[PDB]
DNA sequence: TTTTTTT
């Protein structure tokens, strides 16, 4: 039999064992090592899942085919294959993709549907083991962890450009024009000493050709520890991933991504030129799956229903932090902020923006920045920042020797963004964000690089009031703080005020003492009123209408009465627009427009505020 | 080339010494062998490093000696050549091994599987290293000189070279753990036989020609392939070893020492605290091309053999002692600064500050920090500096800082790749903060950015968990009555919140208290001891801190009503009092937080496993104090 | 590169 070396173990045998995972082992088996006979169905579980996903995979054409090791442990043999995989992570993810490539072959020969043997055959299986372990950082990665299976979580500082790799060597003889092909293993050519051909007779004629040698696929992506990997009092460790491949560029940077693989230690020589190479070995993690960290049907079902219910508006603003007491209106703007309006694109006055940016500005002890953690759990994509802690520079862009890096804004853009202390925020870099939230987009001009970077943010900001406290005499404008420009660019702006009766404090006093009568203490579940978010965003596409024309008219007119910055009307039709999105209707509604100018007139306690010079009298807020 | 020359020592009988002394030793006095029990513990696997302690060999002599057999000096011996000797050592080990009474799990070792190939196919075979799974180490002697006697870095000298000596110094950084390739195995695919190679040298040159035998049988030239289960690798780290401030020479800068630190001994230090590390001094050998510029100067570094740091049922013991003696709040309260006389209550606070409160995190993701921070406010001439530095010095991990000296972004975090501040040294410990009432604004804003969420943010990111405190003279350099006393705090009403207790003490003659004071400073003077209660040693004042600490009491129902009550009344209570000579600020919910914290410290100095309304209330009472400090006029 | 700070 052909073993692998240094385990006593059969290469035969390890396919054998794979071979009866892809065939003759139920999904059955998998769903009773998950155990949940209750969640498990008896027919997809007769039903061999191997054989069903070698299926598929002949259906997609695609020779990858995505491998569990909770299923290798669930079939007996195939659970001391992957025993041996984790023994030999490398040798055994070969044989496991020998396996796939000849059960897809016996699969195609079985079902009889059309395929071609030599296309299974020019095809290269892949195995990609998940689940295998529990998710680790790069720092808590060994040298006897190295050539050993592990699955491992972590967040991509950064995805490196895809790297060309030799696949194969291609010698063509300059004497004798002869052509060959040399396959490269181990990452080393070989080279005859003597030529190919005998008829040539000359010594070393064969000379290797770069665009003759083939070319596979290759790709490295850093990848940070995770932050509960990560020591508290240091920054985590980051490792790169090799990836190869179906696998390279699975995950954009700037996302956290769950690759499992093997770890794998290479010498270091001393000099390039030199062969000697340094006692340390640089250590890398090969990917054998790359996975990151939509909507299901029944989920989609659930998020109609709610959004069927009248009560949902408020049942979201209240799930986002459901919690926290007192703040259902910042909450319900910040819903409707991570519901997005729709973006509309013209060739005269360019594009008009859906992305809805909400200011907050609260007193200590408002919770304004627990729930604006809320928001950042809540959000598809979460940034958080502090206003103490944030930099334009940073916030836009960077610039390494010269290549421009994303911006805070710029990754915080696809995802909702989350700004604490944004009154101590410093004015400076919330003119930097005055251009990049008009323009829904960052442009950066420096000297040997300039560059735009997009900056299609949802941005959501915890202030302080410029005062201690909040202070009713103060106008609320002035007691967030916010430069007026930049208020102008926030699609919402929100006020939030303590009031003291004895009633209210009973409550208050009763809601913290709860959680604490818990020696561990209508909303929605955090993921699902993301999923909820993220399936509005997918299926609504609100627009104007005629009857939310005619709200916004109206709304735009009567701001005028009352100034009215253009801006601010599209903000209206953008919060409008994300309130169609909370109430799943395809196009924007009177209703809708009507809830976004009520919303915003709520969140700035606009309704609170006294007529005169933009003050609210503190009785005012909180009705 | 090689003159040779005979000394005074035999390095077999020197050895034969020491493999007789790993069997025979035994801790007897402190009743197998002690050293056979080690190395079945090795065999077993479940030991993966030895320490000789030089201790034992000198006892070991001392038998011999009271035997009447001539000692060897092997203790001696092992300062004149430690290095020498730890191969010996090492041998002696291998000859005296027993077997492992438990499985040593060879099937999981790749390379004892391949190893009994290895030999199998064979029938010095590798490297003696690569057999061993262990890396020797050497206790430093017991005092009874150069191993006892730590050294600073100029102290030290080349002379100490290749001799066991012990260090002492600030660690000025430590590298990142490498692997180091104690033995490298070749394998040739040609002869099916693998040759391998042992590194001892900081670089090495490999050997890229197949040795093996059957490959000079077929006469192939055959291509040598490292293979890493197959060679030796062991975890590498360096540590730099600073001359502390007191050893550095008036006018001198202190010198970092790079020091070798190597397999288990990896990644032990950390640069925050003073370290003594007990290692064979040896010099570094120069590399080629600098070594030809060199000449005959060359590097030195320091190879530790045991790492000690200045900062159970003992400790568990001494608590009880402290808990019979009683009145434990109080008494650690006057055990703080028993030099200065008076400022009880402030020494009481100081001490619920250094058990701290318990932290709290929600389960829908609100997280309530549980460190406490104090602000002392007094007049000039009030020991507000003694104190804050003797509060510096009880922190094992405490950092003392002024406002002038440092900047806030330098305490916090100060910028030179990030490194930590002062607020990051002080993680699991105090940042003391002298002259708090010059430091800018600007840096309070900073400070104000971690007291209120321990995080740092800047991007870098630390958890950066500490206790806060201030100590700060009031505005024009004295307490003014007619001054409001917010006015002379001269503080944000951001940073009264988010500190939980702030000290106002005001500097009024009286007789009396003159001449107490006077009486118990003049008994200072004349006898350092305070004149009068036995202040508790420090070493145990921080062992009950940490008991408290690990208390964690919670809250319960008739507690927590009395505490919303007090929220209450406390709100009640500014609002009525907007009065600012009497106003010292408006009630804060997060102020009833840091009074929750306060009263979960108390119940945690009184050891109790939960908060009591009793706690509470002393919490309440400590504000109160506060406030009537400056009442009393 | 990025503070730090002296011109």
């Amino acid at each position: 039999l052909r073993i692998i070396w240094g385990t006593n173990v059969s290469i035969q045998e390890c396919t054998t064992n794979f071979r009866n995972f892809l065939m003759s082992f139920k999904y059955k088996f998998r769903k009773i090592l998950d155990e949940r006979e209750e969640f498990i169905n008896n027919t997809t579980d007769e039903e061999l899942y191997y054989i069903k996903q070698l299926n598929e995979m002949r259906e997609l054409g695609t020779s990858n085919l995505n491998l569990d090791a909770r299923n290798l442990l669930a079939y007996k043999q195939t659970e001391d294959l992957y025993h041996q995989l984790l023994n030999y992570p490398q040798e055994v993810i070969s044989i496991m993709d020998q396996t796939i490539k000849d059960c897809m072959v016996s699969l195609i020969v079985d079902n009889n549907l059309d395929y071609d043997l030599d296309e299974i055959e020019t095809k290269f299986y892949k195995v990609r083991p998940y689940n295998v372990g529990s998710c680790k950082g790069m720092r808590e990665l060994n040298p006897n962890d190295i050539d050993k299976l592990i699955n491992l979580k972590g967040l991509v500082l950064r995805s490196t450009p895809v790297i060309p790799d030799m696949k194969v060597a291609f010698f063509k003889c300059n004497v004798c024009d002869h052509t060959m092909a040399v396959e490269i293993d181990r990452g080393v050519i070989q080279e005859p000493a003597r030529c190919e051909r005998i008829d040539c007779n000359e010594p070393n004629s064969m000379s290797l050709i770069h665009n003759r040698c083939s070319f596979a696929d290759k790709q490295v992506i850093k990848l940070q520890e995770t932050p509960d990997f990560v020591p508290d009092g240091q920054t985590p460790h980051s490792i790169s991933l090799c990836v190869y491949d179906e696998l390279v560029d699975s995950c954009r940077a700037g996302d956290r991504i769950e690759v499992t693989g093997t770890f794998r230690s290479i010498p270091i020589r001393a000099n390039s030129r030199q062969r000697v190479l340094k006692s340390l070995y640089k250590t890398y993690v090969d990917v054998v799956h790359v996975k990151k960290v939509q909507i299901t049907d029944q989920d989609l079902a659930k998020i109609r229903e709610v959004a069927a219910r009248e009560d949902l508006y408020s049942l979201l603003a209240r799930s986002i932090a459901p919690s926290i007491y007192e703040l259902e209106d910042v909450k319900k703007g910040i819903l409707l902020q991570l519901f997005g309006g729709t973006n509309k694109t013209f060739t005269k006055g360019g594009r008009y923006r859906g992305d809805i940016n909400i200011l907050l500005c609260g007193d200590p002890s408002t919770s304004k920045s627990q729930i604006l953690q809320y928001v950042h759990k809540i959000t598809p994509r979460g940034v958080y920042t502090s206003g103490k802690g944030s930099s334009a520079v940073g916030l836009t862009a960077y610039i390494t020797r010269l290549v421009l890096e994303s911006g805070a804004l710029v990754l915080s853009d696809g995802g909702v963004c989350c700004i604490d202390e944004f009154d101590k925020m410093s004015d400076s870099t919330r003119s930097v964000l005055h251009e990049v939230m008009e323009q829904q987009t960052i442009s950066i001009a420096k000297a040997g690089i300039i560059t735009t970077l997009n900056a299609r943010s949802s941005i959501l900001a915890s202030a302080n009031p410029i005062g201690s406290r909040y202070n009713p005499n103060l106008p609320v404008t002035e007691n967030i703080d916010l430069p007026p420009p930049l208020l102008s660019r926030f699609d919402l702006v929100y006020l939030v005020l303590d009031k003291v009766d004895e009633k209210n404090d009973r409550e208050l006093a009763k809601h913290l003492t709860n959680l604490y009568l818990e020696d561990k203490p209508d909303v929605l579940p955090v993921e699902f009123l993301t999923m909820y978010i993220s399936y509005a965003k997918e299926h609504i596409h609100p627009i104007i209408t005629e009857a939310a024309k005619t709200e916004l008219v109206r709304a735009y007119v009567g701001m005028r009465k009352m100034t009215a910055t253009t801006r601010q009307l599209e903000s209206m039709i953008r919060l409008a627009e994300a309130h169609a999105k909370m109430k799943l209707k395809n196009v924007v509604e009177l209703e809708d427009v009507q809830e976004a100018v009520r919303l915003i007139r709520s969140a700035i306690k606009d309704y609170a505020t006294d007529p005169k010079t933009g003050k609210i009298d503190m009785n005012l807020v909180q009705t | 080339a090689l003159p040779s020359i005979q000394l005074p020592v035999d390095y077999n009988n020197l050895f034969n010494e020491i493999t007789d002394f790993l069997v025979t030793f035994k801790q007897d006095t402190l009743s197998g062998p002690k050293y056979m029990a080690m190395l079945q513990k090795v065999a077993n696997r479940e030991l993966n490093s030895v320490i000789i302690d030089l201790d034992d060999i000198l006892q070991y002599q001392n038998e011999k000696f009271l035997q009447g057999t001539q000692a060897d000096d092997l203790v001696s011996a092992i300062q004149q050549n430690a290095n020498h000797f730890t191969e010996l050592f090492c041998r002696a080990i291998d000859n005296n091994m027993p077997l492992p009474t438990k499985e040593i799990d060879y099937k999981d070792d790749v390379l004892d599987v391949i190893l009994n190939q290895r030999r199998l196919r064979n029938e010095e075979l590798f490297p003696p290293n690569l057999t061993r799974r262990y890396f020797l180490y050497f206790k430093p002697l017991s005092q009874n000189a150069i191993s006892s006697k730590p050294l600073s870095v100029r102290q030290i000298k080349g002379d100490f070279l290749g001799q066991l000596i012990t260090v002492r110094g600030i660690i000025t950084r430590v590298s990142d753990v490498k692997p180091a390739v104690e033995v490298i195995a070749y394998t040739c695919d040609q002869c099916g036989y693998e040759v391998f190679q042992e590194v001892n040298s900081r670089t090495f040159t490999p050997l890229s020609e197949c040795t093996s035998e059957e490959c000079s049988q077929n006469q192939t030239k055959g291509q040598l392939f490292m293979s890493t289960r197959a060679s030796k690798f062991s975890a590498f780290q360096e540590c730099k070893i600073q001359e502390l401030s007191q050893q550095v020479p008036v006018g001198h800068i202190p010198r970092s020492l790079n020091i070798h630190v190597n397999g288990t001994l990896v990644r032990s230090l950390s640069p925050g605290d003073i370290v003594d590390v007990t290692g064979i001094f040896l010099p570094a050998p120069y590399t080629g091309f600098k070594a030809l510029k060199a000449g005959l100067l060359t590097e030195t570094y320091l190879e530790a053999q045991f790492v000690r740091q200045h900062k159970t049922s003992d400790v568990e013991e001494r608590v009880m002692e402290l808990i019979t003696s009683g009145d434990v709040y109080n008494r650690l309260a006057k055990s703080i600064a028993p030099e200065i006389y008076g400022n009880l209550d402030v020494k009481k606070a100081l001490l619920l500050l250094l058990v701290g409160g318990v932290d709290k995190r929600v389960g829908d993701g609100m997280k309530i920090r549980g460190d406490i921070n104090v602000c002392l406010m007094g007049d000039p001439g009030v020991a507000k500096s003694q104190l804050l530095k003797a509060i510096c010095k009880i922190s094992p991990r405490g950092v003392y800082t002024t406002g002038k000296g440092s900047s806030g972004v330098g305490l916090t975090a100060a910028v030179m790749i990030l490194e930590g501040g002062a607020l990051v040294l002080a993680d699991n410990g105090i940042c003391c903060i002298d002259e708090f009432d010059k430091m800018d604004e600007s840096d309070r804003t900073a400070i104000h950015e971690v007291m209120e969420q321990q995080t740092i943010s800047i991007n870098t990111t630390l958890n950066a968990r500490t206790s806060i405190l201030a100590a700060a003279n009031p505005l024009y350099g004295r307490y003014n009555p007619r001054l409001s006393p917010l006015d002379n705090i001269n503080l944000p009403a951001a940073l009264l919140s988010r500190f939980d207790i702030l000290f106002l003490m005001l500097d009024i003659p009286s007789r009396d208290d003159d001449e107490k004071l006077a009486e118990h400073v003049t008994y200072v003077h004349m006898h350092n001891k305070q004149p009068d209660f036995t202040p508790v040693e420090p070493s145990k004042m921080r062992e009950y801190i940490a008991y408290a600490k690990t208390k964690r009491p919670v809250m319960s129902e008739a507690v927590n009503d009395y505490v919303v009550q007090a929220y209450i009344r406390l709100r009640q209570d500014s609002k009525r009092e907007m009065d600012s000579k009497f106003s010292f600020g408006q009630a804060t919910p997060r102020t009833l937080l840091g009074i929750i914290r306060l009263s979960q410290a108390l119940a945690k100095l009184r050891l109790a496993d939960m908060v009591d309304i009793d706690d509470v209330e002393e919490a309440l009472r400590l504000v109160r104090v506060s406030k009537e400090s400056l009442y009393q006029e």
